[PDB]
DNA sequence: GCAGTGAACTAGCTCCGAAAACCTATAACCGGTTGATTTCGAAGCGTTTTTTGAGTTTTTCCC
């Protein structure tokens, strides 16, 4: 996978900036988009998709290897739509599904 | 309100003012732009508490103009995805 | 332009201090399941905003 040590890499072989405070500035940039969704606040990007929060109604579960069924309650998960831009960048590649 | 990436920028720059402001905007789309080659290269983007953020399917079909209602063909392309982490999860979770 | 000084510089060294590079476990994430509920989206034009770019004026910092 992608990993934010590659970025922490990618960001001193390309800026040119020290990996030690490279990989802290890319994991504050993770923790306070992280402090937005907590706070509600609802993070919005261009040039890339965004962050929304989605407020589930009532849903049927399951256990789907018994075929039991169990209340999925109402609840606040954070979505993210991507973007058009990001959308055209990643609409073709290799020939597998994934 | 709701926050945006010009307003992350101030904010980062804000709590870790010894880097360099410009380094900050810099290092943060150029870290964005990675991310997203990695997806249109057909890649994981995979951490730990955050979540992981990924790539989906879709197959061609005929799908049509909400406007117009003429039918329009559709070719089998990718689309990004994200599953937050259950430290976020529960973060944001109230 | 001169007499004078002080700064930049020399090789190779052990020796010492530090950031760099590498190993490990494993918690979070990956994959598989069902299926009724909600969420998302096929085109594309107009509206609204970002965020990038664009210049720079001002402020702040360092010396």
């Amino acid at each position: 996978a992608l990993t934010k040590a590659e970025i922490a890499e990618r960001l001193y072989e390309e800026l040119g900036l020290n990996k030690r405070e490279a990989k802290e500035l890319v994991e504050l940039f993770f923790e306070e988009i992280r402090q937005a969704l907590e706070h509600n606040e609802q993070v919005k990007l261009s040039g890339f998709g965004n962050f929304d929060l989605r407020d589930k109604r009532q849903r049927p579960g399951r256990n789907p290897k018994t075929g039991e069924e169990i209340p999925i309650t109402a609840r606040r998960v954070v979505t993210f739509r991507p973007g058009q831009k990001l959308k055209a960048r990643v609409e073709a590649y290799a020939g597998t599904k994934s | 309100g709701p926050m945006t990436k010009s307003e992350l920028i101030e904010r980062i720059v804000t709590h870790q003012g010894q880097l360099s402001a410009k380094d900050v905007e810099l290092a943060i789309k150029t870290m964005l732009e990675q991310m997203s080659q990695a997806l249109a290269t057909g890649d994981r983007i995979e951490i730990r508490g955050f979540g992981s953020f990924s790539l989906h399917y879709r197959a061609p079909r005929v799908g049509r103009n909400p406007k117009t209602g003429e039918s329009v063909r559709l070719d089998g392309k990718f689309v990004p995805h994200f599953k937050p982490g259950k430290e976020l999860r529960d973060r944001v979770n109230e």
